[PDB]
DNA sequence: ATCAATATCCACCTGCAGATACTACCAAAAGTGTATTTGGAAACTGCTCCATCAAAAGGCATGTTCAGCTGATTCAGCTGAACATGCCTTTTGATGGAGCAGTTTCCAAATACACTTTTGGTAGTATCTGCAGGTGGATATTGAT
DNA sequence: ATCAATATCCACCTGCAGATACTACCAAAAGTGTATTTGGAAACTGCTCCATCAAAAGGCATGTTCAGCTGAATCAGCTGAACATGCCTTTTGATGGAGCAGTTTCCAAATACACTTTTGGTAGTATCTGCAGGTGGATATTGAT
């Protein structure tokens, strides 16, 4: 049953997010287009999370290199160490 | 026979969901995405257990924020309905497009 | 092995004096953690900007409470500014 | 000997705050009151979110704060909410907040 | 006699000031207004005159990009006209409450 | 010094006009009556949050004088970065 | 007797630039290759930016680089526009748009 | 009467290269000025945390080259980190 | 209205994940006493440019008029909500092994210091030139008809 | 379509602002060279904690049905654009001093270095408990009628 992974992303969780923001009624279309925002947001942050790693000379991304990706693109978080 | 309106469940899920934390996407199907977007700019790369934790916590809060700023734009072309330019509205103003 | 500071103790001793009954769950003490962290990085930050802004080698409570009024929303400066103040005077006067 | 944290009568480690303003490339000197002012205000505030989560704890009937208490202590507090305005508390989730139109009418 | 329809000649300022960068606020009206301003935070302030300027372009450039993001919120709701509603739509999901 | 007028409902010379050129320069066509006082308000919050910041900065520095640099490390400050005047 | 610019290449100032890399604190130390590297990619930066303003300055017909040139330069150019996506230049004006519901007709 | 630094001679230098029959206003000159010390200050800024990060005391090109890719979108960085990787290595070899 | 299907509420119970408690420990900060280096208020004064006055350039305020926009009403049809569960993907837990992190080493490179030269700034007085803002004159756009 | 009122686009000109120029000079640079300090790569290695996978758990892909939402069509009322009109306010250019900003002396304060005392992180072993998750039954909510 091949599959992209962003497919992994699938309705009823994106439909249960959409939820705890507050929404009631979904378009169809919506979907597709959350699955490609989302997309739009790991590649940045993982990109520079994974610049963090290479510097640092390891193989292993770090909740640290998360951490301070997030922060550099405005979305700092609390939880994970820093 | 008995059935709940359209709607109905709707408002039920959503004061479900304002009342807990809990993560709302599977770590699994997450996790592989993740994996899949990184090799794209390191081959051979392992992740910390909680690097991908951290990442999922971001990306919900993300998405759940917009979709409040997105239901907000229906809301204000008088509809109850979130669409794709309901998104790109509010991306487009938040200065991500 | 290589010891890993926090400021766990410190926030811990703060919740006692504020809720003797209430605990705190690791998640959440590693969130007030993160929040001291942030929090001296944005003052200290800000602080380093004002001397160099001033041509000045040195941080003195001046630049940390210009630091905080620029920083704090303003309720939140004003009691911190006299918390801070407060300590100040506390700590000198005493030998 | 006493520590610097007793003599201006803190909770929270003059000592430690100075060695970090050092290490931290911040000026290159730091004036003695500045760790002291600092560990004060950074012990304020810490305070100020420990009183309401206490309080978001004692409501839905704990003892025990957890990142949910901190999230409806932050957000439920203007001034606590702008400084926090960009910052993401893990396991926190949102206010219980549904848009009048949306409800179901009378 | 004789009349362009309303709409003609906005179009024709639109291109007019999109053409230009000078500022559109008058010089001594903006400088006033700061100095009450100011002056209500504190007594015996002087300017200089280019902190009066910095501020005027810094408040226009604010000024003007607000409005393009107000106007594709009156856009979405279907109309042609800017409205209150529409700026406060454009401040809250820019996060400016 | 003798005398120091008073300045008072300065908001005003923001006239209908010059919102409306700022409306324009920034694409707008059409422009509801209650438009211009709400860019009053929206201006004078705008202001006050960077005077404030910028007053701040002169009494730090224990002036009189609020300077270009005064407010170009307050628009800095609040993420609204200017090129022009020092900074 | 030659300065390390000519050395590394460049136009732009190492001295300089390896001066106020020591009094901005950025760091205890800093190594010899960082000022000539940092002053490299200000060069290019800036090289990139002249030659698409020396552009919009010849298709107004002009020969002086005024600041409006400089904003087609940049808001013209997705990366420059992202760079800068949160500056202001001083005199730049914005880029002439209409939005298409606002043309006249159907 | 204060020396005033700027990087205006050196702006000059790199436009006459690229656009020999150009000049440039007082003002257009103000603004490169300042683009080149923002530039500058988010570089270091940048150098400096991800230093601080690794427990360095030092700034090296290797830190910069990092700053540069976090900074800068895409192909300018592609770009940027040859023009450095460049003088780095002509800078090694000239002595 | 009533009636009934189902969701929601509160109380009480219970095992254990996750909290507090604890002592050794030792190592590494933080504090204490001595000698050294350095920064920046105060005192003074040159001198930039800020505040404050009168004359000229044109933008603002106000009333009128009607074009066309907004927002109400209605309505057909499309589209997303609700629904039941076997079925297939995720979760939980079990176990080798990559690699990260701890430690020690030694040297290439960085700091420090002290003449030695070069250069980037300004200042004085001059000297050149791109273009903004005026004119008139030829071609587009717009709206009545 | 045709006519025509009005904006727009050229082109050409000319003062003069503001830009490029240059000659004198200099202090603060950057450069050169020699002495001494050390950061961090580099290499070995120990033990987490990460990938992998088998077994146990359980959320979701499916298609059918229709309530109720979205969006097109239509229209009246009235807001907001255009424009004419009278003139008030801002802009432009030329004359007084508050305060900024540059020099210097001098001590109050921070650095440094080495020393001696304690605090805070870990780990060890065990010690303790708040509450998530389950039960039962009473009452609220929703939807059919
Ligand atoms: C509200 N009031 C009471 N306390 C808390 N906050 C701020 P201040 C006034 C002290
Ligand atoms: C004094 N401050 C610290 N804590 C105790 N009291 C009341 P709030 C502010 C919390
Ligand atoms: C709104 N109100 C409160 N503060 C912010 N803005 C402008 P003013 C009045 C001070
Ligand atoms: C800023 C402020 C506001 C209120 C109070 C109370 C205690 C009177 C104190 C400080
Ligand atoms: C000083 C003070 C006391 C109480 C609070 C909370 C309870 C709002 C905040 C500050
Ligand atoms: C309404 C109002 C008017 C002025 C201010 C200033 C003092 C910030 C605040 C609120
Ligand atoms: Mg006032
Ligand atoms: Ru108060
Ligand atoms: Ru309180
Ligand atoms: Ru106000």
């Amino acid at each position: 049953v091949l599959r992209d992974n962003i497919q992994g992303i699938t309705k009823p969780a994106i439909r249960r997010l959409a939820r705890r923001g507050g929404v009631k009624r979904i378009s169809g279309l919506i979907y597709e287009e959350t699955r490609g925002v989302l997309k739009v947001f790991l590649e940045n942050v993982i990109r520079d999370a994974v610049t963090y790693t290479e510097h640092a000379k390891r193989k292993t991304v770090t909740a640290m290199d998360v951490v301070y990706a997030l922060k550099r693109q405005g979305r700092t978080l609390y939880g994970f160490g820093g | 026979p008995h059935r709940y309106r359209p709607g109905t469940v709707a408002l039920r899920e959503i004061r479900r969901y304002q009342k807990s934390t809990e993560l709302l996407i599977r770590k699994l199907p997450f996790q592989r995405l993740v994996r899949e977007i990184a090799q794209d700019f390191k081959t051979d790369l392992r992740f910390q257990s909680s690097a991908v934790m951290a990442l999922q916590e971001a990306s919900e809060a993300y998405l759940v924020a917009l979709f409040e700023d997105t239901n907000l734009c229906a809301i204000h072309a008088k509809r109850v309905t979130i669409m794709p330019k309901d998104i790109q509205l509010a991306r487009r103003i938040r200065g991500e497009r | 092995k290589t010891r890993k500071e926090s400021y766990a103790i410190y926030v811990y001793k703060v919740l006692k004096q504020v809720h003797p009954d209430t605990g705190i769950s690791s998640k959440a003490m590693s969130i007030m953690n993160s929040f001291v962290n942030d929090v001296f990085e944005r003052i200290a930050g800000e602080a380093s900007r004002l001397a160099h802004y001033n041509k000045r080698s040195t941080i003195t409570s001046r630049e940390i409470q210009t630091a905080v009024r620029l920083l704090l929303p303003g309720e939140l400066a004003k009691h911190a500014v006299s918390e801070g103040t407060k300590a100040v005077t506390k700590y000198t006067s005493a030998k | 000997a006493k520590t610097r944290s007793s003599r201006a009568g803190l909770q929270f480690p003059v000592g430690r705050v100075h060695r970090l303003l050092r290490k931290g490339n911040y000026a290159e000197r730091v004036g003695a009151g500045a760790p002291v002012y600092l560990a004060a205000v950074l012990e304020y505030l810490t305070a100020e979110i420990l009183e309401l989560a206490g309080n978001a704890a004692r409501d839905n009937k704990k003892t025990r704060i957890i990142p949910r208490h901190l999230q409806l202590a932050v957000r439920n507090d203007e001034e606590l909410n702008k400084l926090l305005g960009r910052v993401t508390i893990a396991q926190g989730g949102v206010l219980p907040n549904i848009q009048s139109v949306l409800l179901p009418k009378k």
